[PDB]
């Protein structure tokens, strides 16, 4: 009596600690290379900013009015995305949009803020709503007249959260020490701001830059999470765009940017910009910078793993 | 490495798909090709068990570091690059050096459960039969369709058949 | 005549490659669970600050007199402990948290600065000794009478060492513009520092804060490590915490931070906050944070290693 | 794998603990279970090698890069968080398969020292003796507990012993 | 008939799973140690900066004036080069360097601006060349007399090219006030700078810094990278050195630091400061700062590798 | 491991320069020791297999995110010298690791072509020799430098040599 081993006409080539290209009678792949154009949220509460720039959530231009206080599994950024109506930028965006990004989204809280003796309704054909309009969120602070001056006021807002309060503000650089006069009357105008934590101050800075969206001023915007119990104080002169309302995180989320569509179809863990890698494989080729629960990213294409014996044929 | 498929047996066949180890004798009656199961099954087992090992479930979360939408600062930027390249590194060194390692030892296991099946077939056929070279036993007390089957299913009696053989 | 092998009746489970939970005859952890919940530091000269805070050792508040020149092979940080008095924070606090923890403690030396023509006593009920004080390294300059002026000074220290020389000052910020001038007099103040390495700059800025120690003035600390023959220069004029004593390392030390007491019956090398992990085992799920010569952290609470065959019983 | 523990010897000896490898003969003069020493104790020095390099001491000292009464900056803080989480998942996989791939070897490295013993005890009983296939061996010549100790002490003479037992 | 294996008299001891220093016929090192102290430069467009550092060359201190248009594949920066004939530094300095490392070099490009009403000339015995000099890519603006006045100007320059435009200013820090004033006339000067990307603002910080090169002024550089299409807008009103010429990235290129010379004789992809390694070995033990395409570094001097079976003699 | 090299093989042979492995007969007509090539040059195959498998070209080039002329910032200083510690202890363990892992299946992998040469040179001469248990066969017909090269060289009549040697 004899005895053998099967074996198959075309096997499969794989590599050993001793060979490559051994051929054995059958593999299976082990690093994804199969991508979904779609981000795969079934079941996730999710909110797509389009237009709404993920720091635009938090001060409130026009694009950003449905999102003032959304709530999230799966936040997605988009490129088209702006934070800003009248131009400017944050100090530190990057590590407010990581907040941001795994927050579960945002509750709004009047801050109380009251004032006397100085206008409070400024505005800009930036923010476009019935006409001209500002950061819903935010208070473009005035002299009284169209020339006047600012008694530096002092403005105390206590969190009485159990949270962090995420607080904003603006400084305003105008165009021109004519325009800032105009605005805020003549000085050298200061903005302190501290916590029993943070410690900061602020100095306009006038002059021309280029125009975007058709403004050469430019708004700095600023910002500090205060502790529950934690009171923040605000001395200032001009220059000064005040915080309306505070933010309070809601919980948990994770945060993605991508330029494909939303398809509740399908449920994905592992996100990237191109879409959505469902795999059960330890390894992926398709982006390196892929987030959520993934394979592993490797620089190989493949890597075939032996489920047969050695392929001998006659 | 034990030295049976790719060893002193030649080679496979490509005929017999009803498993991955069988029987195949050459007595008067026509032929039989035919499948050891508890040998097929031990080795499909052990390469299921490991398969089933590289598939997990990292409950472990990443977030993005970086904007491609708007990038980060230059030196920042640079270190996490830094960080993230020698990390894919790594990874693609542990997978490659898996695999490979994996893979050896697959081969050495099928190698391994050809051999086991083969030298208990020979404690088998005790002294009634002798090895041919190349996977083969000669019988000799010309054994039949119900031998055949004793032995594929492990019932031959190493005894009762024997000194029939033995002075042959 | 037959052979066999040993077997018992309860054995151990442990993985493999291809299987999981196969019983084998003995097995040994190979992930470390046991923390001893004290910081081991047997034949080591160890400092606990307890009050006192890392940084404030350089400054010098009350809670710090006894720790301005500490030597240690290990230092230990406290949640209790503070860096200041009078209210107030270093820029780039923790780098120099990091240098000190691994400084083996510090030698301090005269910088020799003598001041005329205005005051050199300033203090507050916020550094309590006899009665009230300031920092013990540092000297509050002021302008000579109730209100007066700051002739703008120029002070310039040599680091005549073989080592870099720690230098610290600090400027102050008051609750208004009458009181910075009340205590400077009135101007524009502004504070320079330069090293043949070093370059920046100072204007304080006045306004409300909130009350920490009973105080709404704050004090911003800047430092800088001087090089050997290296001079740095201090052109200021007012808002000024002038240095009174540069600080040099020592040597090589460790620095942790515990919740947990001295033991100097145990000996370890890996600390965290909870403890001592005293091992040899090649992994740990105790810490991911935890300092000193450790071993690995990782995810899985246990790990078996096979130090005997298959179990077959019959 | 090699066939032994698990394989053909249908089980192991709770009884046996002297050793991880000895002798049972069945012969006239009532029984005896025995213990062979250079077996057990060459795959317990490998055991004790393997174990022993799992043990080391790094002199790789880490230093505090983070805060936990103080948190750092959100975005260095990040980073930080970041990059310990991928090295946390790099170690939990090097350990994972550090020891499963160290178990197997252990297993059948156990199995291999039975397979070793076994298979030269066959080769100092020539052809006094055949194989059961139980990891038996019969002995075609009645030997005794002077006979028995020159087997499990490698002096039986492979010769002086022989035509008594090959004709029968 | 018999056989063995064969054996040696002397073997290399290894280690494995179970032992340490089992001795084998055969072995290999697995570890790179040796090292070629020179950089190996062979085939390749090297630039050695020498005595030019390497932000110099994008300024033009006299020590880069041969190198204000480089093109390399190979950056070599040395430890005798400096980026400065008049005592400054830049801000975010290293990322700039990074920058520079990987640019292949640098094509320079007039920005255009003409000047009315004020000095254009301004030199200093810091910078030689015939006598004093300034930085060749800069322009020392100043009032026109002796005090006089500056009239706050603005320039704007386009990228009208497919890259982004490396823009450097400077901002000068006189020794006094007196100074400042005697070159830009008095009050406080401003300097902003803002493109469809950036937003930043400076004022000068005068007084006396020790003497470097024979200087106690100093000055503050300052870049941002403009966008194709994008402007950037330069308004100021004194302490300010202009920028006479952008610079554009030619392409591709590695850069290291090294105190060994170049060598056109030897081929080397795996860089540091002590020459090159050329190796196949997946391990190197000589610099774990190593920059290119380099073996992996390793704590251990050796591991050799078994390229033969267990040696056993009689 | 299979328990030829440093197995019953007491040791290994100085003299032999021609291979790997070889053979050596004791006959009337003087000596001989000589040297198998396809064994000889299996295991070389595969041991070549493995070094040539520890050769490779990163085309991963990484920077400088260092200053050695001119130190960084502290605080980034000692996140990146924190990294790279951190993955300089990956590599060193992954280095540790691959070469005792390699060296213990290049051990094993040479004791294995040992095993799979004997046990089929047992396997030409069927039951026309015995097993001596050092690595030898005692030849029961007297062969000679014409018989033992066609045992050399695989081509020793199975058969036609038998009866001679089986009554003896
Ligand atoms: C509160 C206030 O003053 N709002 C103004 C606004 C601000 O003065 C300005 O944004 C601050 O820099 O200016 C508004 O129109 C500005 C106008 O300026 C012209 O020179 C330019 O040609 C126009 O495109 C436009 O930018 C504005 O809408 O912002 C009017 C508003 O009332
Ligand atoms: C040098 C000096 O002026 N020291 C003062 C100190 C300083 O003026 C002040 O810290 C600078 O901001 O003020 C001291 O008492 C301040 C006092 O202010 C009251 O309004 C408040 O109600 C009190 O709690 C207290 O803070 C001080 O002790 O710091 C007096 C000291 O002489
Ligand atoms: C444009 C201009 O003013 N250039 C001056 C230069 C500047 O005024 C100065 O660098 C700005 O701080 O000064 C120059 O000589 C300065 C001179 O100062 C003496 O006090 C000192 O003893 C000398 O060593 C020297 O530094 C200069 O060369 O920079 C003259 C130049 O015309
Ligand atoms: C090939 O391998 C994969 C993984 O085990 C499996 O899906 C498939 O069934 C295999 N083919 C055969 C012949 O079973
Ligand atoms: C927080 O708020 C509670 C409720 O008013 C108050 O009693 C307490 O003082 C606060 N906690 C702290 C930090 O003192
Ligand atoms: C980091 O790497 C990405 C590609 O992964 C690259 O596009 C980007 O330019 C790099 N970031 C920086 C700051 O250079
Ligand atoms: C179980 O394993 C550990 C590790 O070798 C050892 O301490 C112990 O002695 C073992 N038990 C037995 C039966 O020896
Ligand atoms: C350092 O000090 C010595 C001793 O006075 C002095 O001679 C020397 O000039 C200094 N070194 C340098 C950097 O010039
Ligand atoms: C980093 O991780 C720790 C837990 O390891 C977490 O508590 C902390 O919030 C994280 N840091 C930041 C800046 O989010
Ligand atoms: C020793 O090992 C190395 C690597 O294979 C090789 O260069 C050399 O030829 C070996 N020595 C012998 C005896 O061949
Ligand atoms: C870039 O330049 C082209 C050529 O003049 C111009 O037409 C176009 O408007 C510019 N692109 C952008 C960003 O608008
Ligand atoms: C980083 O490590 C290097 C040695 O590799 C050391 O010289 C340097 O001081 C460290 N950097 C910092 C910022 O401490």
């Amino acid at each position: 009596i004899c005895l053998g081993h099967h074996a198959v006409s075309n096997g499969t080539k794989v590599n050993t600690l001793t060979e490559r290209g051994v051929e054995v009678v059958n593999a299976t792949e082990t690093v994804e290379r199969t991508n979904i154009p779609r981000i795969c949220s079934k079941g996730k509460r999710t909110v797509d900013l389009g237009q709404c720039g993920l720091l635009g959530t938090i001060t409130g231009p026009p694009q950003c009015d449905q999102f003032l206080e959304f709530s999230a599994d799966l936040i997605i950024e988009r490129r088209e995305g702006s934070d800003v109506c009248y131009p400017g930028k944050f100090v530190n965006e990057e590590a407010l949009r990581q907040i941001l990004r795994e927050s579960g989204g945002i509750d709004k809280e009047a801050m109380g803020f009251t004032y006397s003796g100085i206008r409070t309704n400024g505005a800009t054909s930036a923010c476009r709503r019935s006409g001209s309009s500002f950061y819903a969120e935010m208070k473009w602070l005035l002299s009284n007249t169209d020339n006047a001056a600012f008694p530096q006021m002092t403005k105390s807002y206590k969190n009485t959260r159990k949270s962090p309060a995420l607080i904003v503000w603006g400084i305003h650089h105008s165009v021109s020490t004519a325009e800032q006069t105009k605005l805020y009357g003549s000085g050298n105008k200061l903005v302190t701001v501290g916590s029993s934590n943070y410690q900061q101050s602020f100095v306009p800075s006038p002059g021309a830059r280029p125009q975007v969206n058709g403004q050469s001023g430019r708004i700095d915007f600023h910002w500090l999470m205060l502790n529950p119990n934690d009171t923040v104080t605000f001395s200032f002169n001009g220059a000064f765009i005040a915080p309306d309302r505070a933010s309070f995180l809601r919980g948990k989320s994770m945060g993605i940017q991508s330029g494909v569509q939303v398809d509740a179809n399908c449920e994905g863990d592992c996100y990237h910009s191109g879409g959505t890698i469902i795999s059960n494989l330890p390894f992926q080729n398709i982006d390196s910078r892929a987030v959520g629960k993934c394979p592993r990213y490797v620089k190989q294409r493949s890597l075939l793993l032996a489920t047969g014996m050695k392929n001998v044929p006659e | 490495l034990f030295g049976a498929i790719a060893g002193f047996i030649e080679n496979g066949w490509e005929g017999l798909i009803d498993g991955w180890y069988g029987f195949r004798h050459q007595n008067a009656q026509g032929e039989g090709t035919a499948a050891d199961y508890k040998s097929t099954q031990s080795a499909i087992d052990q390469i299921t068990g490991k398969l089933n090992r590289l598939i997990e479930k990292t409950n472990q979360q990443f977030e993005l570091i970086d904007n491609e939408f708007n990038e980060v600062e230059k030196q920042i930027g640079n270190v996490i690059n830094w960080t993230r390249d020698s990390i894919t590194e790594v990874w693609s060194y542990n997978a490659e050096l898996l695999v490979a390692m994996e893979n050896q030892h697959t081969i050495d296991l099928a190698d391994s459960e050809m051999d086991k099946l083969y030298e208990r077939v020979k404690r088998q056929l005790r002294e009634n039969a002798e090895e041919d070279g190349t996977g083969c036993f000669e019988i000799f007390h010309k054994c039949d369709d119900d031998c055949m089957a004793s032995i594929r299913n492990n019932t031959y009696d190493h005894s009762k058949y024997r000194e029939e053989a033995m002075q042959n």
